[PDB]
This record gives structure tokens, C-alpha cells and sequence, in this order.
């Protein structure tokens, strides 16, 4: 089995900040990561996948980095909309692992 | 201060499959194929009948892009004069080529649990394949003496059989995207030279 | 377009036994194997049971293996995640999925399954 740890899950900011929310696989998943934005009573919206590699229809302010075990999610500039849960879940192994969850709120 | 597109063709989020490989024509635009050398991303960025480093001198009046996916393995097969089931079958380049083959690792991109159906490489064909030659047919493969009627049989086989890409799958069976960049040089306005 | 929607999620009892169907549209289902996710109320994301395009290779996440039997249907381009066994814990939104975290990913809105006793 493979674990994801999705720390700071109590992460907020303002407008406009930047934020970055951080992802660690236990074992090496390679470029095999996806990031996940969950507003509330909604499906999970994928902005990210290959671990860098934004998806189609996505704003460009959403940015993944890293690789191995070590995974970055960063958001150049906040919004409004925004304000919702963050999710990584590796897709390396045959049984999936999502993250913790890490949700964006406003100060 | 035209630039052609090779993010468009580099950058794509899927590529086309090997039989159905993709071809586009660039023109009319300056090209630093440097730039391409000097990320040096790829796994193998080999050139034929010209340098890989400072081409940009060279004037080229027609560019193609051929975008395709095949296993690690398949990746010496796409050579001038190569004799392989992706070569035969698939994807041919003239003995006489002047061009080059670019090719990177996309397991994290090309590769899903379970595999991934996409790509799909041609498996039979009654003959090989001439040099830039493109078969889409799904017709069946007629091994037997008895007629297939064009439906699956004993001896009778689909053309088309899907490369099973797994994260976990050995790096000579890992997904590789592969770009062919072919020049032409001849008296033509040479728009493409790319300094 | 590419269109998921999942239906009979409903109330059962502990112990009972409920299936849940992925209708699919708008794209060759044959072609791209299929997942399942579970949110509980007020919990993160759980990855349940992937089936594969060809449909041989089956994968569960421990908490549901050996209760929960995935199966789908090609002709009908129906996905149906068998549960028996259920339990209190069981209880979330189950969401059905296509390639997960890649670029063909698709979800369906998702359907509450509610064990109570």
C-alpha cells in the first residue's frame, strides 16, 4: 500500500495569496499524482494530473511540481472560488490512495 | 517574427496512435530546433543526414511532424532501414531519410491501472509497409486458408492489438512519445529555415 | 460530451444488499476502464474498486474487498458496483469515475447510499 499525507489541512489566506499545499507519498509513485478541488456537496473537479500537467478547461493559476515522493501544489493567485477542499490522490499503484485533504478558506 | 508551432506538436496532450500516426505540416514560420536540443528532455534525439546541434544555418523548405506512442523497445525500430513489427507494420521511414527522431518517456502521462486500451498498434498486415505509408484499416486478418468473412475466427485475428501501459510496467515496455521531424532540401522558397 | 450518472443509491439496512449502476454516454465505453469513489459525510475522498477496460483485472481497497464485487456491462455501457455486506460505515456518496488522475478523468455527480438500521 501506498499513503498520501496532505499537510496544511488547516491552510487559509486571503484574496489575491499565494498558496501551497504539500503532498508526500510513502513510496516512490514516480510522476503519478493528480490534485483534486471539492466544493461542497460537488464531485471532485481534477486540476492536475502527471503531477504537473494542468487539465483542460483549468485556470492557469493552479501549478503542480515534484516528483518521487515529494509533491507541491501552488496557486498563484487566489480567488473566491477557490475556497474549497484540495485532494491528492496517486495513481501509480494498482489500489488508489487519496489525500487527507486540505481545505483553502478565507481570512 | 513568425515561430512555428512545435509546443502544439511536443506539448499535445494525447498523441496519435502508431498505425494511426499523426502528420502536420509546418511552413511559413522560423523554428530554433535549439531550443528543443538544449531542454534535452528526450530520451533520444537522434538526427539523420543532418546535426542535431547548430541545424539552424540549414534552410528547410518542407517540415512534417509525425507524432506517435510506442513501447521503449519500438523506439530503435523507428530508424532508417529498421526491420522490426512497428516498422513493418506501423510506422516506416525511407532508407534515405534526412530528418529527426525525438523521443521521451511519457509512462506518467500515457499509462492507466488496469492499461490503458488508446494506442492500440497494429499487429498484422498481409504486406510491409511502404516509407510514410498510412493503413487505418480494421479489416480481418485472414492467417487461415478458410475465409474470415469479416468476422473473428479460428486463424482469423483483429489487425489491431492494444499495448497494455501500466505505471508499473518495465521502462522497455513503458509508453514513449515519439516526435519524427522530417526536412526537405530543395530549390523551393526554403520558408521553414529556422536560424 | 462525456457523461456519467449513477443510480440506486438508496436506504438499505446493515447486512443487506444494494447495486449501484454507472450509465454512461458520450464516449466508447469499452475503450476506458472505470473506478469507483466513496465520500463519507463530513470525510475525505476513499477510493473503492477500479475495473479494467478489458474487464478481467479487478482491484479493491481492503475496507470493501471480499463485501463489494465491481462488474460492468458493455453492450448496456453500465458499470455496477455490487455491495453486500453493508455497514453503518458504508454509508457515503459513492461517485463513479473514468481514468482516474489522468487526462481522460470524468466524474458523475454521485449517489448517497444510506445504511441505517
Amino acid at each position: 500500500d501506498i499513503q498520501m499525507t496532505q499537510s496544511p489541512s488547516a491552510l487559509s489566506a486571503s484574496v489575491g495569496d499565494r498558496v501551497t499545499i504539500s503532498c508526500r507519498a510513502s513510496q516512490n509513485i514516480d510522476g503519478f499524482l493528480a490534485w483534486y478541488q471539492q466544493k461542497p456537496g460537488k464531485a471532485p473537479k481534477l486540476l492536475i494530473y502527471a503531477a504537473s500537467r494542468l487539465q483542460s478547461g483549468i485556470p492557469s493559476r493552479f501549478s503542480g511540481s515534484g516528483s518521487g515522493t515529494d509533491f507541491t501544489l501552488t496557486i498563484s493567485s487566489l480567488q473566491p472560488e477557490d475556497f474549497a477542499a484540495y485532494y491528492c490522490q496517486q495513481v501509480y499503484s494498482a489500489p488508489l490512495t487519496f489525500g487527507g485533504g486540505t481545505k483553502v478558506e478565507f481570512k | 517574427t513568425n515561430l512555428c508551432p512545435f509546443g502544439e506538436v511536443f506539448n499535445a496532450t494525447r498523441f496519435a496512435s502508431v498505425y494511426a500516426w499523426n502528420r502536420k505540416r509546418i511552413s511559413n514560420c522560423v523554428a530554433d530546433y535549439s531550443v528543443l536540443y538544449n531542454s534535452a528532455s528526450f530520451s533520444t534525439f537522434k538526427c539523420y543526414g543532418v546535426s542535431p546541434t547548430k541545424l539552424n544555418d540549414l534552410c528547410f523548405t518542407n517540415v512534417y511532424a509525425d507524432s506517435f506512442v510506442i513501447r521503449g523497445d519500438e523506439v530503435r525500430q523507428i530508424a532508417p532501414g529498421q526491420t522490426g513489427k512497428i516498422a513493418d507494420y506501423n510506422y516506416k521511414l525511407p532508407d534515405d531519410f534526412t530528418g529527426c527522431v525525438i523521443a521521451w518517456n511519457s509512462n506518467n502521462l500515457d499509462s492507466k491501472v488496469g492499461g490503458n486500451y488508446n494506442y492500440l498498434y497494429r499487429l498484422f498486415r498481409k504486406s510491409n509497409l511502404k516509407p510514410f505509408e498510412r493503413d487505418i484499416s480494421t479489416e480481418i486478418y485472414q492467417a487461415g486458408s478458410t475465409p474470415c468473412n469479416g468476422v473473428e475466427g479460428f486463424n482469423c485475428y483483429f489487425p489491431l492489438q492494444s499495448y497494455g501501459f501500466q505505471p508499473t510496467n518495465g521502462v522497455g515496455y513503458q509508453p514513449y512519445r515519439v516526435v519524427v521531424l522530417s526536412f526537405e532540401l530543395l530549390h523551393a522558397p526554403a520558408t521553414v529555415c529556422g536560424p | 460530451e462525456v457523461q456519467l450518472v449513477e443510480s440506486g443509491g438508496g436506504l438499505v439496512q446493515p447486512g443487506g444488499s444494494l447495486r449501484l449502476s454507472c450509465t454512461a454516454s458520450g464516449f466508447t465505453f469499452s475503450n476506458y476502464g472505470f473506478h469507483w469513489v466513496r465520500q463519507a459525510p463530513g470525510k475525505g475522498l476513499e477510493w473503492v474498486t477500479i475495473i479494467s477496460y478489458d474487464g478481467i483485472t479487478k482491484h479493491y481497497a481492503d475496507s470493501v474487498k471480499d463485501r463489494f464485487t465491481v462488474s460492468r456491462d458493455n453492450s448496456k455501457t453500465m458499470v455496477y458496483l455490487q455491495m453486500n455486506n453493508l455497514k453503518l460505515d458504508d454509508t457515503a456518496v459513492y461517485y463513479c469515475a473514468r481514468d482516474l488522475g489522468t487526462y481522460d478523468d470524468s466524474w458523475g455527480q454521485g449517489v448517497l447510499v444510506t445504511v441505517s438500521s
